[PDB]
């Protein structure tokens, strides 16, 4: 229970992965909305899952934080640079079109097949390992992404309002802001400026 | 300062206003004598306007290239006691009085002829009723929660 | 006796005694102070 | 900064996109959108004599029934890309970081 | 007979007199409804419970400062004060604490002993109390919550919100704290008065 002393909802028994309870606003009334949403939900979770550690993982090297990793596109002769050596495809239009018909093509294709528990957990091909041979710890499994993928979102909410109390800084930059003084330096200065 | 004004105690078109509304009344002053009645009127005519001007210059009214007091709504705490809290002191009047109306309303609705408590104001119910307003907000918002503001289904 | 403070109680007469009141108060406020575009107290 | 390659390059996928790729579900989609009607009638069956769609010229001998409307139709997306690009790679504008 | 604030007026039909502190006192008819009374009885325990360690923490501090035997700043200039960490860092810790407990507090008063245990150790629960008295590690000298008890309880707390109501109103108009306005009352009375210090 996400909320001790308050009724679940209706519709929310606590099978489904990730089913603590939570739906104040009633999103989740209609059984297509609510297998809509366990669908996209799983893509928001996978997506911050990716994003999260590409975020903070090229902050800990000489490069710099995600903000100023996507900033040679803005002047006009951009040129990309993967671990300090500029790649030949570096150009806005070059990554705008190949991103452009490789992302549209692959996300299209999980628009195309309605099963609609392929749309969530596709499998076959995408494991190969089999991680999905038993049923119970495949439904394990998928309480830890579900809680993994909630996680990583928390956290990109996180870096997204960070960067806005802190214009052009880091995740990790404000992390040691906090540590030279967890007590001066909180987020109270930005709730209290 | 705000919109391009300037306060009233630095603009010169405020002062200027000032000085020529007393120069006017003490125009007027000249004509009477200066134990008479009139002249001690017009005197606390112009005792009242020095009060006036100065208490608007103090309280850091804004003034326009017209040396007019401007007020400024749009919420700037420099200037809450131009509007909103003299709001907040209004919704508070407002609502007593609606409240205890409302009040008086329910409970004559259950007379035998409602309309003759109507046209004839039962005055020791109204006198019960006037005080509940003081607590307006808190009986109206409790009324609110447990569905008793609101008639079902109108 | 009843009849007259009936009487005082239909409505021109509660109107006009709680209006008196009521401008009389206004006023006196606007007596011991005058003018006043804002709330000054703060 | 050639407009032959651009236009070929633009036209090409946009075509190809249409014809491989976004096909299904633009198919399906038109399927179940259907034909407008007029008080739940076609506009023909109502009595607009010119409101009759051209099966014949819908006609084509491709696999999949790619016929010359698919191609106006990607193939205006490929050119006003391809222009687009164009356009903006010739202004010369730009902004302040 | 529980008591009555006037001996003349009755006492309202709603308030039976199984409440404590009961006097038969509400005249504008705020909890005739029995939904408004069980809101309203804790929302009088909190603002009585938190007027009265306001109320000491106001007074006792100022008078053991004017005696001599501590230097602690006041009540109204405690916060201008510096302290080990910044004063919106308090706020947030603050706000953060209360809005768990609050909210815990909150579940029990819409539905009752639905929060008694804790979720961290699944053992270690409260006993079944009454809204607004949790037993177990909150009452931990094991004392009898009773009559006269909780009514000393609410007495307390209706005095230490009229303290509370004096304390701030007092130090708006005379400029100094509680225990400056009485010895300046004591010293002479007929004239250190609210007559006088307006
Ligand atoms: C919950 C009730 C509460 C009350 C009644 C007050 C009342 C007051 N605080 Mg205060 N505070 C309260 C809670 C809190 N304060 C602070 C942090 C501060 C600071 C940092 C300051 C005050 C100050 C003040 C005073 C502002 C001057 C004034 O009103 O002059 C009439 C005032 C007496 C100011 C002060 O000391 O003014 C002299 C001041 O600088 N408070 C925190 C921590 C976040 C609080 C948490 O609950
Ligand atoms: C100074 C710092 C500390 C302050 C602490 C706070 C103190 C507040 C004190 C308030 C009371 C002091 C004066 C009481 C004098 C006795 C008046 C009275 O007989 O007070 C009680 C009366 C009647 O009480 C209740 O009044 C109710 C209202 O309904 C009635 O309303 C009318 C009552 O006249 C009619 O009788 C009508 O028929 C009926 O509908 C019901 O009758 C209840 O049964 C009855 O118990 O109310 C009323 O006049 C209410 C009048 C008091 C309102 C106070 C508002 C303060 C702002
Ligand atoms: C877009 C991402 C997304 C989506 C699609 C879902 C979808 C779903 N969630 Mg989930 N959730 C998310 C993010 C998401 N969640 C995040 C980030 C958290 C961590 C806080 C959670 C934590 C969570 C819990 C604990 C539970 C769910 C549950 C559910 C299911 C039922 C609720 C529902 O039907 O509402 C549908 C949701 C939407 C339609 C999304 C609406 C988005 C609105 C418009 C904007 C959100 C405002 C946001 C607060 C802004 C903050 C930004 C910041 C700058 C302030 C459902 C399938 C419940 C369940 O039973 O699981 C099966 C359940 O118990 N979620
Ligand atoms: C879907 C998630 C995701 C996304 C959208 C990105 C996106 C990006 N990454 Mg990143 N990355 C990710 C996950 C992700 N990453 C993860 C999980 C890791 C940990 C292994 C990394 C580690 C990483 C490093 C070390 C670097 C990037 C860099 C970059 C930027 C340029 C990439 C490039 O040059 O071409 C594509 C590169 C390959 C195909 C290889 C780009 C914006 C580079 C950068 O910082 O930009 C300046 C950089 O050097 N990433
Ligand atoms: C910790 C997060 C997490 C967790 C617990 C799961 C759990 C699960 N996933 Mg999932 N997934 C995740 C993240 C996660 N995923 C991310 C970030 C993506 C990319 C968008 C995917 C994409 C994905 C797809 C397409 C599918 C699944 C499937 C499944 C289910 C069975 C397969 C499995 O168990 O894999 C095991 C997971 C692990 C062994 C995690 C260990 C891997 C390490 C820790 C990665 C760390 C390296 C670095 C940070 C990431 C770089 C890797 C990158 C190059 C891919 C299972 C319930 C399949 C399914 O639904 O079954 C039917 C399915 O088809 N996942
Ligand atoms: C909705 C239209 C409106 C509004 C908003 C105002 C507003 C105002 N008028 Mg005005 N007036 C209006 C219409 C309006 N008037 C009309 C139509 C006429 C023609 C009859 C007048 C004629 C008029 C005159 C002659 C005067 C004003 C004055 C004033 C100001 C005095 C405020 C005051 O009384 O001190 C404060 C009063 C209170 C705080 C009373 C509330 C307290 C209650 C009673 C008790 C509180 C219990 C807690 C004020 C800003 C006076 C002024 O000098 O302007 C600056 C003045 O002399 N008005
Ligand atoms: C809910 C009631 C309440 C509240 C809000 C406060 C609030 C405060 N007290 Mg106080 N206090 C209280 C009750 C309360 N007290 C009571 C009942 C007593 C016993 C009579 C005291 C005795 C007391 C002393 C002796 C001092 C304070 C001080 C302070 C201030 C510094 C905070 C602090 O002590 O550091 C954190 C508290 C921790 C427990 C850690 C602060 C504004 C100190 C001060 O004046 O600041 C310099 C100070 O020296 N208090
Ligand atoms: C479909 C139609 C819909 C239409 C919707 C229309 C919406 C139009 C806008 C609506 C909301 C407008 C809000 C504007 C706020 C302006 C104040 C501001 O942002 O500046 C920030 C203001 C600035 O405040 C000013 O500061 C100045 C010095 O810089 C001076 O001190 C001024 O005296 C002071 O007023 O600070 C605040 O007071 C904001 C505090 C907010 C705290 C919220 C905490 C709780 C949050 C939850
Ligand atoms: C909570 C409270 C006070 C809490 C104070 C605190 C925490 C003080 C904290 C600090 O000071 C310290 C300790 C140290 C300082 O350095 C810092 C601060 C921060 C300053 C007061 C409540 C105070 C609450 C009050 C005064 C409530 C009064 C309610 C009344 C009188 C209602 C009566 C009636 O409603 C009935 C019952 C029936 C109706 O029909 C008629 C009417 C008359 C309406
Ligand atoms: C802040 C501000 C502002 C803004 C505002 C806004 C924009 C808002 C709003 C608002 C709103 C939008 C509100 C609402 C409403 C709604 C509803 C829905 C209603 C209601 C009411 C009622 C219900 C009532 C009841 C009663 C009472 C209680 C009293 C007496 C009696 C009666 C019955 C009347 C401005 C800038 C201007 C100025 C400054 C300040
Ligand atoms: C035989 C064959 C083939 C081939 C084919 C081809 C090659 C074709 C085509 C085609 C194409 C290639 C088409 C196109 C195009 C189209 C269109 C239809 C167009 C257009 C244009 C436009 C529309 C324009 C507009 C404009 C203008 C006018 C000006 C301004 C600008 C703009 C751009 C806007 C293959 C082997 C593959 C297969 C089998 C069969």
């Amino acid at each position: 229970d996400w909320m001790p002393g308050q009724p679940r909802p209706s519709y929310l028994d606590g099978s489904a992965p990730g089913d603590f309870g939570f739906d104040p606003l009633r999103l989740g009334e209609v059984p297509e909305n609510l297998e809509r949403f366990k669908e996209s939900e799983l893509i928001h979770c996978r997506w911050a899952m990716l994003a999260v550690p590409g975020i903070l993982v090229p902050e800990a090297l000489g490069l710099g934080n995600w903000v100023k990793a996507q900033e040679w596109a803005a002047l006009p002769g951009g040129q990309a640079t993967y671990l300090g050596n500029p790649v030949p495809w570096g150009t806005l239009p070059t990554i705008l079109v190949i991103e452009f018909l490789s992302i549209a093509f692959v996300e299209h294709q999980r628009s195309m097949e309605k099963d609609p528990e392929k749309k969530k957990y596709p499998g076959g091909a995408f494991d190969p390992l089999g991680y999905s041979k038993d049923p119970k710890k495949f439904h394990e499994y998928k309480i830890k992404e579900v809680k993994n993928g909630r996680l990583a979102l928390l956290a990109f909410v996180g870096i997204c309002v960070q960067q806005s109390a802190y214009p052009g800084t880091g995740p990790l930059e404000n992390l040691a802001t906090h540590l030279a003084d967890p007590w001066h330096n909180t987020i109270g200065n930005v709730l209290i400026p | 300062d705000i919109a391009g004004l300037t306060p009233c105690k630095d603009s010169k078109q405020f002062a200027k206003r000032e000085k020529q509304s007393i120069k006017k009344l003490e125009s007027s002053l000249k004509l009477y004598a200066p134990d008479s009645a009139p002249a001690l009127a017009i005197n606390a005519t112009i005792e009242k306007t020095k009060r006036r001007f100065d208490n608007y210059g103090k309280q850091g009214l804004l003034c326009g290239a017209d040396g007019l007091p401007h007020l400024i709504v749009s919420g700037d705490q420099r200037h809450w006691g131009e509007f909103i809290t003299p709001g907040i002191l209004f919704l508070y009047i407002a609502g007593w009085i609606g409240w205890v109306g409302r009040s008086y309303l329910i409970a004559i609705r259950d007379d035998k002829k409602p309309t003759q408590k109507e046209i004839i104001i039962d005055v020791p119910l109204a006198t019960g009723l006037v005080f509940r307003g003081f607590s307006w907000p808190i009986a109206a918002y409790r009324e609110l929660l447990n569905g008793e503001l609101v008639a079902k289904d109108v | 006796m009843r009849d007259l403070k009936t009487y005082l109680s239909v409505a021109p007469v509660a109107s006009t005694l709680w209006f008196a009141a009521l401008a009389g108060l206004l006023i006196e406020i606007n007596r011991f102070f005058p003018d006043a575009l804002t709330f000054p107290f703060f | 900064l050639n407009p032959s390659l651009v236009i070929s390059l633009s036209t090409g996928l946009s075509l190809f996109l249409g014809r491989f790729v976004f096909f299904n579900f633009q198919r399906e989609n038109v399927a179940k959108q259907g034909l407008p009607e007029q008080n739940g009638v076609t506009h023909f069956e109502a009595g607009d004599t010119r409101a009759k769609e051209y099966v014949s010229l819908l006609k084509s001998n491709d696999p999949v029934g790619f016929n010359i409307v698919d191609v106006l139709a990607w193939g205006s997306i490929g050119h006003i890309v391809a222009y687009y690009i164009l356009a903006t790679s010739s202004n010369g504008y730009d902004p302040k970081f | 007979k529980k008591g009555e604030w006037l001996p003349g007026l009755a006492s309202p039909g709603y308030l039976t007199g199984s409440l404590p502190g009961d006097n038969g006192f509400d005249p504008l008819g705020l909890a005739e409804d029995p939904e408004n009374l069980k809101w309203f009885v804790q929302a009088e325990l909190v603002n009585g419970r938190w007027a009265m360690l306001g109320v000491a923490g106001m007074l006792l501090p100022e008078v053991f400062t004017s005696i001599g035997i501590i230097n602690v700043p006041k009540w109204y200039d405690a916060g201008k004060e510096e302290y080990f960490a910044s004063s919106s860092t308090l706020f947030v810790i603050e706000f953060i604490l209360f809005h768990y407990v609050e909210i815990r507090r909150w579940q029990d008063i819409k539905n009752p002993g639905s929060v008694n245990q804790d979720p961290i150790f699944k053992q270690y629960s409260l006993p079944a109390g009454e809204v607004g008295y949790p037993g177990g590690i909150f009452n931990p000298l094991n004392f009898a919550p009773t009559l006269e008890a909780k009514e000393k309880e609410i007495a307390n707390g209706r005095l230490a919100m009229l303290a509370f109501l004096g304390f701030i109103i007092q130090h708006n108009v005379t400029g100094k704290g509680p225990f400056d306005n009485l010895l300046q009352h004591i010293s002479d009375p007929w004239h250190n008065t609210i007559v006088q210090t307006l």
